[PDB]
């Protein structure tokens, strides 16, 4: 401060501008990133890669800037993201949208916790009249349209034509293996995408997808005993001496040999322990691999740690280097465990069904990666979506016709709920506002336009913003029945959560 | 960790795009500059294309490297098509730019885009021609005009149907790639240009000469082809080894035998099975000899290209080892003779057991003349196995864009408003191809391209730039004639980086 | 590997007796002193070489500023075969270790 | 390599050989006055010629013709 | 250094080393026409002709100059031991030069053979200091004073002294270090440390042979080496002899006392060899 | 990336285009001034052509890249008009700046050059004769065999290389099928003798190998031995020790030497000759007690002399001592030591008429300065005469032709119109100027000499006069005997039309940031 002493970089006009400012600059994007969205965003990650998406969280995290601002609220929207797949694209969006609000009420002259407070009940009345807009709930993952109709709208809320083919390819991914009570899961559906085929061409292969070439024979048995190993060929020849092969005449003739029957015994210790496949993220060799072939021990000749990972998730396994008798610990799950061309790339197939447990495992073919991740992130986002753990997710408006509900809401009762927070209350109706105008921003018309008419479309429910020209000169497409809702649950996440960090956000001044 | 985002940053996107157009722009028609390629290399790069320097460039605009890659997508794919892929993107974000002003910024971008180059691929398959065996033609006849085609392209004599029909031949014969590799031109320095020959197996340019390479035989109608990757020389067992000396025997020990282990080894795989022996390396003075000793052919220093050829075509196995010795990593052609042709000594392989590589013998030693006429065969090549491949055919020299121009900008007039800005602009996409050809053909991109605008509100069947004539008229019966799926798939491309960058202002980096 | 302490050991070797010759050094030095105290007193022989010889004095004192040759000529010899050897040793030991290690 | 043509050549062709020609007239003869000779990278050391086969060695001399002149010399 | 400067300590080294003395004026004449000199240049005189014209005219002045002297005479010794004495009784240093005008006049009167006392080359004076004694005890000696003696049993003081020299290398031929032995083991080279000791001795022993009474040794540095078993041999043979001296003083000493440069025993018969009345080291005062 | 506008890059070419054009342009011929190269090493050098001087000047941009590379086909094949085509080149090009700089296609004028080409290629076609023979070129051979050797190392033309050379060549000249290659005839570089000592050999001269003198010096029959292995008892061309047990077994030792040279005397002699080059050498000793013994084997040979004299016998090496053939030995019609040199021993020469392949002029000089400059000399007159026995046609040329095929180009540039039009009238320009450009290097004004000819031109064309590359008071080509195979100027014009397009390559001016980085 005046003085050496004070450490902070946020405060007074910094926070009633620069703070709110840099928020205001992370939900600059998901605007274009929620809803349809035909935007697009360019990504370094720093592999200097480019990747394009709508998506925040996957960008921000990247993002570094000196304020906590930013730095924090994305652990809510992570916080959402974690909760539910999608919507974080507008988690962010509102508050940012809803804080500057405050720094005009600041040049209104209005308090901190009476701008805060007012949100606050308003909040409460939101979550009071929220469930209230509940328009639907789901029924069965069972039926792939009750999935895939909701999965749409995330997968709108990250692109917009591709979810019709998606929605449905995910709900037979089997999201209806697990019941959606209490459980589900990711890493036994996962996605596994196939560079090449078609995008389209992305599959379903309930039971493990491992793009990684399918070695040994198929495994000794479907049952397999899954031995699977960080690096269990480290090498049994010693790169040693000379060349970083030999130095002596005599040192080549004890390396070529001692990698077989190292490996035989490594092997037929794959087969003592009785490993019925051998996973190795260390190099195959053709000796392993014909032991591998004796032994009839199904061989994987390098891994991510994604495979490992799995592996050690999923079979129970337990990726080790062995250089080392192989000992099962990680022992089986899969009742089958096969070899398999998906998108005819060999494909290492563990497969184990049951209600909970069960992998049923999303193989995406696909033509080009940056957009098969791209293609992944939707329908991640999308089946996460799916993830509420209600079968039934007592279903709200989705790509947001419930704004114009709410914004008619509060804001009227606003007023009602009287003094200086009725005016943080009345502010609370307007942010709402944001998607309305985050589609017509990249549908390209007013909100004004959008609200005007979107307030004259009164109590609906329906009509709301979209993509195209529906969004555009109407702003009316019915985003209760375009086939599109959304759950109470993601929706009512993003009201509280948006709550709680632009809140709090805003009473730092240090 | 970086990013940016707007208008300031999207046309700054654009910005790049239009640069590096305009080098594969007239890349086609060879006249114009070139830009000599020295890198760290230190060393000449001089191209036909873009693709060439693109795989050279780096961008500081990744979004540049965007449509690279799907420049380099089609550009690959069919075997060219960058200068298309390329010119299409850059075309519109040349045509937006003033609209992103107003704005095309609302993503209705793409909506154009799709519909854009959707009715075209309609438009386009109507207008694609399809062809077959005794169709129209003999399907020789067939690649014969559109041999003649590329091969009428840039001047030569009437080698033109001497090496249209021919060259037309081995492509019949090999026909799966696109690509002229199986096929691929032997340029002879030497001989006429009356003297071509389109040969059915893989012939060698040149070996060496060596000490008993005049002992081994030039023909064997059975060649057991020994591929080798490496050298065999007087080194293998160097020659100079020192000696005590109590008596003069002892240096007619050492000499007498460190001579041997060079034909040991060497006479291994020639035992075994090789009278054909080819390495594509250096031969020593005394090795030859013990090649020749045998009187089973060696051939040194011979083209990798060749080498592969030969395990293409001859079913041989390519030797990285003398020491492996097998009749499979050797290949049986029943032609091995060697006639020097022109100056190089010129070895002939035929007969293969399959014959996977021909390759086409132009003789006539003109080097300005040939090469031209070896780029010439390679679209003549590039047209008539691809005109084979889509048997759909069209003319070139814009011979329907200024029909979908205005087949286009017909369905401009309906919309008006962001999209059929485009529809026009879009339209407008099709006449910068033939606008630089007009600089080329020696033109007015003024004034002729809206002659075959009316030569399209009055013929609109083909008419177009010839660059070939330098004329313009129906490009078909000018018999300028590419597939349309290249077009298609130009189109595929187009609109597609085109609607798809443009959906970037929103940039994120991140290089921490 | 074999080339480290080959020139070690006959730097070691020929370090010892050398430094016996210190000792023999002040006995040579006191051998002057002995014999040339000795006029024919005792019977002097030399001892030099296996045989063991009638001897005369003038033999007894030439012999003993020869024999301070010994520890004149011993250790100065070994300084080269001490560095001789043992920069040759030092030299072969990063060589062969990284090799069979690399 | 630096092509040097007539106009860059000439110029220094003559200012060597030109003044280096000068140096040995300027010694030149029974009157012919003395040159300090120049020991450059060695000491000073002053030598004091009438004879120009000295000044040859002395100085090390890129221009050509002097250079070339040295043998001429 | 700059090369003006240069020549001028040689300006006055030459005078220096010419009548050492007056080498302050040779510097106090050169800036006095160097004034002139630039004059004529500056009057555009020609330097030759400038040059030209004053070894010319310095013959001229030299003459006047030489008309206003007056000869002494060189051939008297008391004449110089006035004058030079004036002329030290011109100069600063008297003390010792008093004392020693008689002392220095006597060692040129005994350098001056000639009436004329030619140039007397201070060339065959051997000026030597000895750190005991006084500027009384600075003494004129007729026969070389050489730097200590060395002797292990050599005679002390050897009269009618052949002063030997020693050219030659007294240590055996170095096959390793310093040895004629090589270095492997120990029992290799007793037999040729056999060798080193007879060797050592001979070569001692040849010296003798053909005999010294005194023997000049240069400096065991200014020989490759010269081993002492040999010469403690060497003095035991009880030869009077000298080590580690100066071979340009044995250049002095071979060209005033006529003891020849000897690398050899055969240079080694008196031929080489100065003969010493006296030869003896004075520790004395 | 850094892309600049092919103008400006046509500047960059055209400012390239300049001094390497200017650097023949007063050293055309010997009324030219000489071309100087300094090295990296300070290395004063006189040097000749282009290609001389532009593969030793360090090419920067890329047109001077492009110049050696264009360059060197002209003297591969010609041997001379390699200067002319750099001068050629810019000056057309030079104008064709101009002409760009009128705001006209590179694009469509160059046509017009590479159109015009061929018509003055066809009005080259006319000029001077289309035919030489084996004693008529030897004349206009002297012609050239004069300014050959009248121009480089001396102007004197000794008639022996002059003749020397070209039998070279008319000896290998019909081999080859109306053929020749400077391998097939070579220039052999050793002095010992002046310039004026030469030789034309069928085959290769070495040093022949003696130890001593006394012990006989030995050449007979036609034919070489030809060995890898010994003649008498080997040796790796290295030390080799040489001991024996007691005081009389070094007399034993000789004895083997003396066995063993009859030995292989009496092994490689049955199989042809006694002469046996032998790849290794010997010590002192055996070579001379062979020498002695009988027959004298030639030591301390080259590896590729042993495989040299073999190639040029067409016949292999005998690699193995245990081995042995006649093919493998030596194909000489003539094996004979001859005096080599004024300051050292006698020569071997093979010179074949068993076999030979290669037949070549062996030259002495002075110095190596001159004896290289001559070798420098040679090959011009040597690879015009390989285009005269593939085509013998010439072509007087230098001042008879250039302004002769400019004038109908010139008149074309009205015939043909448009692009071309200012095509044809630059593309004869550039023609005029050489003779120009030489009374440039020469001592005359280049207009006026240029206009000379020009009324001569007008007066008769494609005439036996042109201008004076000797700057004799009479203009001529005949009696100046300038004139070059009518190959080689349309060759020669060929090269320039090719670069001056070759800078119109395709399109891209682009670069990643890196074309001369």
């Amino acid at each position: 401060m005046l003085k050496e002493g004070a450490k902070h970089f946020s405060g007074l006009e910094e926070a009633v501008y620069r703070n709110i400012q840099a928020c205001k600059e992370l939900a600059q994007t998901t605007r274009t990133a929620y809803g349809p969205n035909g935007m697009n965003k360019m990504v370094i990650n720093h592999l200097e890669k480019l990747f394009v998406t709508n998506d925040a969280a996957t960008i921000l995290r990247e993002l570094e800037v000196q304020h906590p601002a930013a730095k924090m609220i994305v652990m809510a929207s992570h916080m959402q993201e974690q909760e539910v797949g999608d919507g974080t694209n507008f988690v962010l969006v509102f508050a940012g949208a809803l804080l500057e609000l405050a720094e005009e009420l600041l040049r209104i002259g209005l308090s901190v916790s009476e701008v805060i407070e007012g949100y606050e009940i308003a909040c409460r009345k939101a979550h009071e009249i929220l469930p209230n807009l509940v328009c639907c709930s789901a029924k069965n993952l069972r039926d792939i349209d009750e999935v895939s109709s909701l999965l749409r709208t995330s997968i709108m809320s990250k692109q917009y034509g591709n979810e019709v083919f998606l929605a449905k390819l995910i709900a037979q991914a089997c999201v209806s293996i697990f019941p959606d009570s209490g459980h589900f899961n990711v890493d036994n559906i996962r996605v596994c995408k196939i560079l090449g085929s078609g995008i389209s061409s992305s599959s379903v292969l309930h039971g493990m997808v491992f793009k990684k070439e399918t070695e040994g024979d198929v495994t000794s048995v479907k049952d397999a005993k899954i031995a699977v190993y960080s690096c269990p060929f480290d090498g049994m020849i010693t790169e040693t001496k000379g060349t970083v092969l030999i130095k002596t005449a005599e040192e080549l003739m004890n390396f070529s040999k001692g990698e077989e029957n190292l490996m035989d015994a490594q092997v037929k210790a794959i087969a003592d322990t009785g490993a019925n496949v051998v996973v190795t993220g260390g190099k195959v060799a053709d000796m392993a691999l014909h032991y591998a072939n004796k032994y009839n021990i199904m061989l994987v000749r390098l891994n991510s740690k994604w495979d490992l990972r799995r592996l050690c998730k999923t079979v129970g396994a337990t990726a080790l280097p062995r250089l080392t008798p192989p000992v099962l610990e990680e022992m089986g799950h899969c009742d089958s465990v096969y070899l398999s061309e998906v998108g005819d790339t060999q494909v290492v197939v563990f497969k184990h069904e049951k209600e909970d447990g069960a992998i049923s495992t999303i193989v995406l073919r696909g033509s080009t990666d940056n957009l098969m991740d791209d293609i992944e992130r939707a329908v991640d986002d999308g089946v996460n979506t799916f993830k509420v753990l209600t079968r039934d997710k007592r279903l709200v408006p989705g790509g947001g016709a419930t704004e114009i509900e709410l914004a008619k809401q509060i804001t009227s009762y606003g007023e009602t709920c009287p003094g200086l927070e009725q005016y943080a209350i009345k502010k609370f109706a307007e942010a709402f506002e944001a998607i309305p105008r985050a589609l017509a921003e990249n549908s390209g018309v007013k909100a004004n336009e959008v609200i005007s008419k979107l307030y004259a479309v009164h109590q609906e429910g329906n009509k709301n913003v979209g993509l195209d020209i529906e969004a555009e000169v109407p702003a009316v497409k019915d985003m209760l029945e375009a086939g599109i809702l959304d759950t109470y649950l993601g929706k009512y996440w993003a009201i509280k959560l948006a709550t709680n960090a632009a809140v709090t956000v805003l009473r730092v001044d240090q | 960790t970086d990013s940016s985002q707007g208008i300031p940053q999207l046309v700054s996107n654009i910005s790049a795009c239009q640069v590096i157009a305009e080098a594969v722009r007239t890349t086609l028609g060879p006249r114009g500059m070139d830009k000599l390629i020295v890198d760290g290399r230190g060393k000449a790069t001089i191209s036909n294309d873009g693709a060439t320097i693109l795989k050279l460039l780096d961008v500081v605009h990744p979004a540049a490297k965007t449509l690279v890659d799907i420049a380099k997508s089609q550009d690959a794919e069919v075997g060219d098509g960058t200068t298309s892929v390329t010119l299409l993107a850059a075309e519109f974000l040349k045509q937006v730019k003033p609209y992103v002003e107003e704005g095309l910024h609302p993503q209705i971008i793409i909506r154009a885009f799709r519909t854009a180059t959707q009715l075209a691929v309609n438009k386009i398959k109507e207008i694609a021609v399809t062809v077959k065996k005794a169709d129209k033609v003999e399907q020789r006849k067939l690649l014969e005009k559109c041999a003649m085609t590329a091969l009428s392209s840039k001047l030569i004599s009437q080698q033109k149907a001497f090496f249209a029909k021919m060259v037309v031949d081995a492509v019949m014969m090999l026909d799966d790639l696109l690509q002229l590799k199986m096929i691929g031109i032997k340029k002879v320095q030497g001989g006429a240009l009356e003297d071509s020959q389109l040969v059915a197996g893989v012939a060698f340019k040149k070996t060496f000469s060596y000490a008993g390479f005049e002992m081994q035989p030039k023909k064997y109608h059975n060649p057991k082809i020994a591929l080798l990757n490496v050298e065999l020389e007087l080194k293998a067992e160097k020659d100079n080894a020192e000696i005590r000396v109590h008596t003069v025997e002892d240096y007619q020990a050492i000499v007498d035998a460190e001579w041997n282990i060079l034909y040991d080894k060497l006479e291994k795989i020639h035992h075994s099975g090789a009278k054909v022996v080819l390495s594509k390396l250096p031969i020593g003075d005394v090795a030859t000899q013990y090649f020749a000793d045998r009187d089973m052919f060696c051939a040194g220093r011979v083209p990798e290209e060749d080498l592969k050829r030969t395990m293409m075509a001859c079913g041989g196995s390519i030797q990285t080892s003398v020491n492996a010795l097998s009749a499979d990593v050797l290949g049986r052609c029943q032609v091995f003779e060697e006639t020097q042709i022109g100056g190089e000594r010129y070895n002939f392989f035929t007969g293969c057991p399959k014959a996977k590589t021909c390759t086409f013998i132009l003789r006539g030693g003109a080097e300005q003349f040939m090469e031209e006429t070896e780029r010439s065969l390679h679209d003549a090549i590039m047209i008539v196995r691809r005109a084979i491949k889509n048997d759909s055919v069209v003319a070139g020299g814009g011979a329907i864009e200024m029909e979908l121009s205005k087949y286009l900008r017909d369905y401009s007039r309906t919309i008006p408003g962001k999209q059929q800005l485009l529809i026009g602009a879009y339209a407008k996409a099709l006449e910068i191809i033939p606008r630089q050809l007009c600089d080329n053909a020696g033109f007015d991109a003024t004034n002729i391209l809206n002659k075959l605008r009316a030569r399209h509100a009055q013929g609109g069947t083909w008419y177009g730039v010839d660059i070939n004539n330098e004329d313009i008229a129906d490009n078909f019966e000018a018999f300028v004639w590419e597939p349309a799926m290249v077009r298609i798939n130009a189109l595929t491309a187009a609109s597609e980086a085109a609607c798809l960058i443009v959906s970037v202002d929103e940039t994120i980096k991140n290089p921490r | 590997v074999e080339k480290y302490q080959q020139l070690q050991k006959d730097l070691s070797k020929s370090m010892s007796g050398r430094q016996k010759l210190e000792a023999q050094l002040t006995e040579n030095n006191i051998v002057k002193e002995e014999l040339a105290l000795l006029d024919g007193s005792n019977v002097v022989f030399k001892l030099l070489g296996p045989v063991l010889v009638k001897q005369e004095l003038g033999e007894a004192r030439a012999t003993v500023g020869k024999r301070l040759d010994y520890i004149t000529a011993e250790i100065k010899r070994y300084e080269s075969q001490l560095r001789d050897l043992e920069r040759q040793s030092e030299q072969q030991r990063e060589t062969l270790a990284q090799l069979q290690q690399e | 390599a630096d092509e040097e043509r007539a106009e860059t050549a000439r110029l220094t062709s003559f200012i060597g050989a030109i003044a280096i020609g000068d140096l040995v007239k300027s010694t030149l003869g029974p009157k012919g006055m003395d040159k300090i000779l120049l020991s450059s990278g060695r000491d000073a050391s002053l030598m004091v010629t009438n004879d120009g086969a000295t000044i040859l060695k002395n100085i090390g001399v890129d221009n050509p013709a002097a250079k070339v002149l040295v043998d001429m010399s | 250094l700059h090369p003006a400067a240069r020549m001028l300590v040689e300006l006055s080294k030459a005078q220096d080393i010419e009548a050492g003395d007056g080498t302050t004026s040779v510097v106090i004449i050169a800036g006095s026409l160097l004034d002139s000199c630039t004059k004529l240049l500056q009057k555009g005189i020609h330097p030759t002709i400038i040059s030209e014209s004053f070894q010319k005219a310095l013959e001229k002045g030299i003459e006047i100059l030489t008309d206003m002297s007056r000869p002494v005479e060189l051939s008297d010794r008391e004449t110089l031991l006035n004058s030079a004495t004036t002329s030290l009784n011109s100069k600063v240093v008297s003390q010792y030069s008093s004392l020693l005008s008689p002392m220095s006049v006597n060692a040129v009167m005994k350098v001056i053979d000639p009436a004329t006392a030619t140039s007397v080359d201070l060339r065959d004076i051997k000026i030597v200091k000895k750190l005991g004694g006084t500027i009384d005890d600075c003494e004129l000696v007729e026969g070389l004073v050489l730097t200590q003696k060395v002797s292990n049993s050599g005679i002390t003081r050897v009269e009618k002294a052949k002063i030997g020299l020693i050219q030659f290398c007294l240590s055996a031929p170095k096959t390793d270090m310093d040895n004629q032995i090589v270095v492997s083991d120990y029992a290799q080279m007793d037999r040729v440390l056999r060798e080193e000791r007879a060797y050592i001795l001979n070569l001692v022993k040849q010296i003798k042979k053909t005999g010294c009474n005194v023997l000049l040794i240069q400096k065991s540095i200014l020989r490759d080496a010269l081993s002492d078993l040999a010469l403690h041999f060497l003095n035991k043979m009880k030869i009077m002899v000298i080590k580690d001296i100066e071979r340009e003083d044995i250049e002095f000493i071979c060209k005033t006392i006529g003891t020849k440069p000897v690398a050899h025993i055969d240079q080694f018969t008196a031929d080489m060899l100065g003969s010493a009345e006296l030869a003896e080291e004075v520790n004395l005062n | 990336k850094s892309r600049l506008m092919g103008l400006e890059a046509l500047k960059s070419h055209i400012m390239a285009a300049k001094a390497v054009a200017n650097t023949m342009r007063t050293s055309l011929g010997p009324n030219g001034l000489d071309k100087m190269m300094v090295d990296k090493d300070g290395d004063v050098t006189v040097t000749n052509d282009g290609a001389t001087i532009l593969s030793m000047m360090d090419v920067d941009h890329q047109i001077a890249k492009l110049m050696v590379e264009l360059s060197k086909s002209q003297d591969d094949e010609i041997g001379d008009g390699t200067t002319g085509v750099v001068v050629l080149a810019g000056a057309l090009l030079e104008e064709a700046e101009q002409l760009l700089d009128r705001g006209i296609h590179p694009i469509r004028i160059a046509d017009g050059y590479e159109q015009a080409a061929r018509v003055a290629i066809e009005h080259l076609d006319k000029i001077s004769d289309s035919v030489l023979v084996d004693i008529k070129d030897t004349e206009p051979l002297i012609q050239t065999a004069k300014t050959t050797l009248g121009s480089k190392v001396v102007n004197s033309c000794h008639r022996q290389m002059a003749e020397i050379a070209v039998n070279a060549v008319l000896t290998v000249a019909d081999m080859e099928r109306r053929d020749v290659d400077f391998e097939l005839i070579k220039v052999e570089g050793k002095v010992g003798g002046r310039l004026e000592d030469t030789k034309l050999i069928k085959g290769v001269i070495v040093d022949k190998d003696f130890s001593h003198p006394q012990m006989p010096k030995k050449v007979e029959d036609a034919k070489i031995a030809i060995l890898t292995c010994p003649f008498e008892p080997p040796k790796p061309k290295t030390k080799h020790k040489l001991d024996v047990t007691s005081v009389e077994d070094y007399k034993a030792l000789q004895k083997y030497e003396k066995e063993k040279f009859e030995e292989m005397i009496q092994q490689i002699k049955e199989t042809g000759a006694n002469l046996a080059i032998c790849q290794w050498g010997f010590d002192d000793e055996a070579n001379h007690l062979l020498l002695q013994n009988n027959l004298p084997a030639v030591r301390w040979v080259g590896g590729p002399e042993i495989e040299l004299i073999a190639i040029a016998t067409g016949g292999r090496i005998v690699p193995r001592f245990s081995e042995l053939t006649a093919e493998k030995l030596g194909f000489a019609g003539l094996v004979q030591e001859i005096s080599f040199g004024t300051t050292k021993d006698k020569m071997l020469v093979i010179e074949q008429c068993k076999n030979s392949r290669a037949v070549t002029i062996f030259i002495r000089g002075g110095n190596k300065m001159i004896i290289e400059e001559a070798k420098r000399s040679l090959h011009d007159a040597l690879c015009v005469i390989r285009n005269l026995i593939r085509d013998n046609r010439v072509v007087y040329g230098g001042g008879a032709a250039e302004i002769s095929c400019a004038l109908a180009v010139s008149q074309e540039a009205d015939k043909c119109p448009t692009l071309e039009q200012y095509a044809m009238r630059a593309f004869a320009d550039a023609l005029e100027v050489i003779p120009m450009a030489l009374s440039e290097n020469s001592g005359m004004n280049p207009i006026q000499t240029m206009t000379e000819v020009r009324a001569r031109q007008v007066k008769e064309m494609n005439p036996a006069l042109g201008i004076d590359c000797l700057h004799k008071g009479t203009n001529d080509m005949k009696q100046q005997h300038v004139i070059e195979t009518l190959i080689g100027k349309k060759q020669q014009i060929s090269l320039a039309t090719q670069m001056v397009r070759m800078i119109l390559k395709i399109d891209d001016i682009r670069k990643p940031g890196e074309s001369e980085e």
